């Protein structure tokens, strides 16, 4: 009596369950862990809130419509206003984390579709107008998804994002996003997607506002579809849990 | 096998069990590990093929012209200057961008060539040209004229070369301020999320300056300096999708939406049309 | 003190570093290590090929 | 004739090369060495020595001893800022010409903690407590005492021990910082405040001065040798 | 369709017959537009020679209630691309039955007269034809969409290698970017 | 993590998969194998093409309609024109084989029906006109099923087959066909049927054209049925793979 | 052995050269290699690059030292369409940079065959229908070589010739065959013009070559 | 680690390979193996010189 379809994850005062998941993808094989003394530079005693910061934060849901192109969330950012994890970002110059990203989305034996849940590290995005760079307000959606576009975005001295889905706003083949830790929610067999991401970056720690080392993207390759009778509102919810969060350089708050 | 050899093909025969190598579930995010023998009778093959030419090192270790400008014997532009960057050339840049972070030493090679400019000067008799390339790390005094005191280079490193001799060359250590060069940076330079955005907020590799040391002839001469990069002792992390859309700007990833691939008639056409 | 490695084939060669900085050394063209697992197969629960991926 | 083959770089002249070359004075007998006090082995030996910082750049004072004076006096309140400069040992005019700064300006990268020693030059009868603080970047420079104390700080109480140290711990996202200016490499803000205002008796001057010394710690290092911007010329001196 | 997610969709639907081709592309991991821009293809395009078996994983994205069996086949060169199911099954093939296990693999064994093949196009180095057919048509119940999609993933096997390093045709420029 | 529902069979350059099969019936307990030297007569060196001849040959599909009576295929014959297996039949006087017979037919949780896949050895058939014997053209369908009739076939000096299903064209109870290696495809639980048949005959080898030692029959006992909405075209496909095929008496080709 | 050579000029129409690599355009080396059916060897490449001033009416010409660039493009790689095409970046393509005056540039090349040995003869076709190409050339896919100047040097016009030399190293040869008798006609096939078996002489008794 | 062979005569020489690829090595000009049999005498039944070739 054991099925890999079932699973349960506990982190802090929060637990998640699935009865129809795939496996669980673990980063680049690496499992999150605090910073070793032989790999640090910040000389001050770090802070490890632990249970207070490394828990499951459930973001705003999103509707998957027969035509939705996709969504995305910058990671250090998507939680910058949730609980003490956010409070620690505001109060500290330096931060370091990994996350257990859990994307939920149930349908029924009668619906169909296939999402691609992926964690893209260092997802720098392009601009609609080749002479500028997207603005913060256009890139960051903090706890509320950012939508990809079904077709190109016009130029014209604006600071918009080239949200064309098949280009992942990075100017690359969207179908090659698999070289990144990922899973596929194929309503037919799947029902949720879990990915544990280890801290990634070219430095031991970084400022959590000024930089977004990972970007979560959900992108349907096979559009939702059902039949008259089957329910029409199929939401997609994202829950993310920080792991081994450390903060250095304490000072006055504010994300200025 | 042989350190870099490839897997040998394991001979297989008829099957009829409940073992399902062929059935899997891509949703997991796991790539199948199936091999010929799993879905068909195979013979045994001792494979000696090596993957030697696919090492990160062999892939990024070839000199690549990343940029080039010119400066003239006399006139307005008597000395050249270039803010160091690997993103103005598309060849090498697309390879390096195959990975998110990278670390390597660099073998620098310079190809310096001169060409006589058309003029009306009588009896021109050029002497051999001697150039001077000089590197100015961020924060150092810059030359404002071909005879500025700055070309003293008491401390700045610089090479002196003379036409005819082999291309000047020199090694450069991994100069990052961090634990690895960053190829992408989904962040800003300001904590307010203003100022600069993207890879260019990290680029602070200083500037390169070239000039002649002597004018040579009475006539006018123009010199071109080609800068080549060659990564050595490479270490790369987090591979990413190769660049699809052509490059647009040198200081950001801005692109012009492109199709996923070239087209063809129908999903049945065995031809590239 | 020189070193002596093997050349590429289907014999050896001698090398003596002449500079005080490792940066000056020739490339490391013979590191044939390989670890596909990090990318293909980063699953937490080992998936046995012959078995069903779900049950 | 040993078969040879020249490679790129051949015949060039790198300013930082390192080769052997024939002596023009064959067998010249050098003058025997001698024990001279204070030999120097590394520039960091110097960068570890305190030098007086000119916190008061303000206007014309740069042309007088006043540049090295920090005004402190009895007030009708507390919380008052006393000074505030950034952590740019290389760039900021406050440090740039210091012993530490002079050295940094011959390099491109720096790393390590820094010591700011503060000597109270008031009178024996003068008293008071100050709040020396260091706020890492990310937010702005603290504008009120109540916001500076939220960061790394030392409440210095003036007394028989004249000086007090504010060790600025090397907090940073990268191993090294640029000596030149760059916001990525931002270093934060160093500020001072009145903890409990100056309090002298009668017949004792109520306006005083505080000197500030700066030096590197034992974990300080510098990389990428370059030329200083601080020295220039137009023609060979005669 | 190359300008939308549809490029990655393989149309499958209930028919009034079986034997119908579902798709068909050549074995030119380097040249064929189908592969050329793939992760595998991108890499191949920086080399001149390639060798090894290739894996084509097919995920059925229909609905839980949808069923059916397909015939994934690989026909080595020499004759033409099979035009009927009855001619494709005469070659290396896998009869995939859709069920709880969403995906199924068609391992394309490296059959070839030479050790390596050219990444570029060349008939000497011909690689054969990869085709799919309906073994037993899609069969859904009422209230369940009868038109579906099948995704196709590609990757190299453990006996894959590449030789002779060269530049990609896929990237160009006219002037140094500013 | 193991289910007898799943299975995979590989024979030559061909593999088959099922995720909803029953068991696998193996002949009369016997598994195919080449002819032993103490059981042979043909003195010449036989030929064992192996991978070239013992592979999976997929025949023409067939439609299962609410009224279909059933189908049948003579075995040595159904493949007489497929690949090298056929070429070997044409070129040799003697042949000997076993087969892995795989009958596929998927429907959906909403359809219903029950086929009877059976391998009948030595299936001699009767004639509509009691004074003649069915003609080759009426019995053999080579790679294309032969249909059984919903009701009797009239006499009248013809060489037709008494295709009445409930008599299996042999004058026996169709419901007693179970004494032969068989399986039942009951759309409700099943989805395919696999039967491995060992060589059967009263002699070591026989001519493959002149004789058809086994006859595959698919016969619905419970007719297909669904509901308006559910798809209507439910095909049945047959794949057969020769096993340990040997050929003797080489000569000029032609099935004359 | 010089197997081929072309020229490219300072300016004008042909400012860069290009050559589909082949050992069959020269007769010397080709006849030797064809002494055997299949062959395997590494190759030592040597280039002799020389320049000559073209006749013109340009006043006061004062040439600077010329620097050339040879570049190899393996089958499938982007080709240069003009002397200043991005392709001469050679981020990955191998290429040599040489300067007049210095010793001839040289480099070693591994046995590059796709097969277990270079084929000198191929009695077959490129198509399975026995159409398309026929003969040795259906196997030749050694890519193309491209040369050009890097600098123009002078105001006057200059023409440069590039001579390509082959030198087989680490040779292994199989199945010897009769040496070529008839002169070579075409470079991509064995086409010949029927020739006599040998020179003649008076009678089967004449001890003289007449 | 150098090697030391014999020169051609009617003395030795030293060699040190300097490159990482065997392709870069000098030619193998001293392989004096010989096996005419493959060509002259590829008969299945050994023919003894002093004997008659047919009987
Ligand atoms: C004469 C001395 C010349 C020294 C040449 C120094 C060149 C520095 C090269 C830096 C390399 C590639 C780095 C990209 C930087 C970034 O984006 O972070
Ligand atoms: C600058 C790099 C130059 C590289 C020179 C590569 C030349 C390839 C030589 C191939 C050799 C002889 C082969 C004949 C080919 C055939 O007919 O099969």
């Amino acid at each position: 009596g054991y099925s890999d379809r079932v699973r349960s994850i506990t982190l802090g005062n929060s637990t998640i369950t699935t009865q129809e998941c795939a496996n669980v993808v673990v980063g680049y094989g690496v499992w999150p862990d605090y910073l070793k003394d032989s790999e640090a530079t910040a000389e001050d005693q770090p802070t490890q809130p632990d249970v207070a910061t490394c828990r499951f934060y459930t973001l705003d849901s999103v509707q998957w419509q027969k035509t939705s192109p996709g969504w995305w969330w910058k990671l250090p950012d998507a939680l910058s206003n949730l609980g003490l994890f956010g409070q620690n970002m505001q109060y500290h110059y330096l931060g370091r984390t990994g996350y257990t990203v859990h994307v939920q989305c149930n349908a029924s034996k009668f619906h169909q579709g296939c999402l691609l849940v992926v964690c893209v590290p260092e997802a720098e995005m392009g601009c609609a107008t080749l002479d500028n760079t997207p603005s913060s307000v256009e890139l960051l959606g903090g706890d509320s998804a950012k939508e990809f576009a079904d077709k190109p975005v016009a130029s014209g001295s604006n600071k918009l994002v080239q949200r064309v889905v098949y280009n992942a706003g990075m100017g690359v083949g969207v179908g090659n996003l698999t070289i990144f830790p990922h899973q596929w929610i194929n309503l037919r067999t799947n029902n949720s997607a879990t990915i544990v991401m280890p801290y990634t970056n070219s430095v031991p720690m970084d400022n959590m506002f000024r930089h977004n080392n990972v970007t979560l993207m959900v992108i349907p390759f096979v559009p939702l579809d059902y039949c008259p009778g089957s329910t029409t509102y199929v939401p997609i919810t994202v829950t993310i849990a920080p792991m081994c969060a450390e903060y250095n350089g304490l000072r006055l708050a504010g994300h200025q | 096998a042989a350190i870099g050899r490839v897997a040998d093909t394991v001979g297989t025969g008829p099957t009829n069990s409940e073992a399902i190598p062929a059935l899997t579930a891509a949703e997991t995010g796991h790539t199948s590990q199936v091999v010929p023998g799993d879905t068909m009778q195979t013979r045994h093959v001792k494979n000696y093929h090596s993957r030697s030419e696919s090492t990160i090192e062999n892939f990024l270790c070839r000199s690549a012209c990343v940029y080039f400008t010119e400066y003239e014997n006399s006139g307005a532009k008597r000395y050249a200057e270039w803010v160091i960057t690997p993103r103005q050339a598309a060849q090498l840049r697309r390879k390096l961008e195959f990975f998110t972070y990278v670390r390597f030493d660099l073998e620098l090679t310079f190809v310096i060539t001169s060409t006589q400019q058309p003029s009306t000067t009588q009896n021109q008799d050029a002497q051999i040209l001697t150039h001077q390339i000089m590197y100015v790390p961020p924060g150092g005094p810059v030359p404002d004229k071909v005879d500025s005191y700055v070309w003293q280079t008491s401390t700045n490193p610089s090479v002196f070369w003379t036409e005819g001799n082999a291309p000047p060359r020199m090694s450069i250590p991994f100069l990052s301020i961090g634990n690895a060069y960053s190829n992408f940076y989904d962040g800003w330079s300001e904590f307010s999320r203003n100022g600069v955005y993207g890879i260019n907020t990290l680029n602070n590799m200083g500037t390169l300056y070239a000039r002649h040391v002597n004018a040579g002839s009475t006539g006018p001469i123009k010199s071109t300096i080609r800068i080549y990069f060659k990564p050595k002792h490479v270490k790369a992390w987090i591979p990413r999708p190769p660049r699809l859309c052509q490059y647009e700007k040198a200081k950001n990833v801005n692109f012009q939406p492109s199709g996923v691939t070239t087209t063809r008639q129908s999903i049945t056409t065995m031809t590239n049309t | 003190g020189a070193q002596v490695s093997t050349q590429k084939t289907g014999i050896h060669y001698t090398n003596i570093n002449y500079y005080k900085d490792a940066a000056s050394n020739s490339a490391n063209r013979q590191d044939f290590t390989q670890d596909p697992g990090k990318f293909t197969e980063p699953v937490k629960d080992i998936m046995i090929k012959s078995l069903p991926a779900l049950n | 004739g040993l078969p040879t083959m020249n490679t790129p770089g051949s015949c060039q002249f790198l300013t930082s090369d390192d080769f052997q070359s024939p002596s023009a004075m064959p067998q010249y007998d050098v003058t025997p060495e001698m024990r001279i006090p204070g030999e120097v082995k590394n520039l960091m030996e110097i960068a570890e020595v305190d030098s007086v910082v000119p916190v008061q750049n303000v206007g014309e004072k740069v042309n007088s001893m006043e540049a090295y004076q920090i005004p402190v006096r009895s007030n009708e309140g507390s919380g008052t800022q006393v000074f505030g400069f950034p952590l740019q040992p290389g760039y900021s005019s406050v440090f740039s010409r210091t012993l530490l700064g002079e050295i940094l300006n011959y390099y491109t990268h720096w790393s390590g903690s820094i010591k700011l020693t503060f000597m109270f030059c008031g009178s024996a009868m003068a008293t008071g407590k100050f709040l020396l603080a260091y706020s890492p970047p990310g937010a702005g420079a603290p504008t009120k005492r109540v916001d500076a104390m939220l960061g790394t700080h030392v409440v210095w109480d003036v007394g028989l021990q004249s000086s007090c140290v504010l060790c600025i711990p090397w907090i940073s996202q990268t191993h090294y910082r640029y000596v030149a200016s760059d916001e990525y490499t931002a270093g934060g803000f160093i500020t001072c405040w009145y903890q409990t205002n100056i309090v002298v008796p009668a017949d004792a001057q109520s306006s005083c001065y505080i000197m500030c010394f700066v030096s590197a710690c034992n974990d300080f290092s510098v990389r990428l040798l370059k030329d200083t911007p601080f020295i220039t010329q137009q023609n060979f001196f005669q």
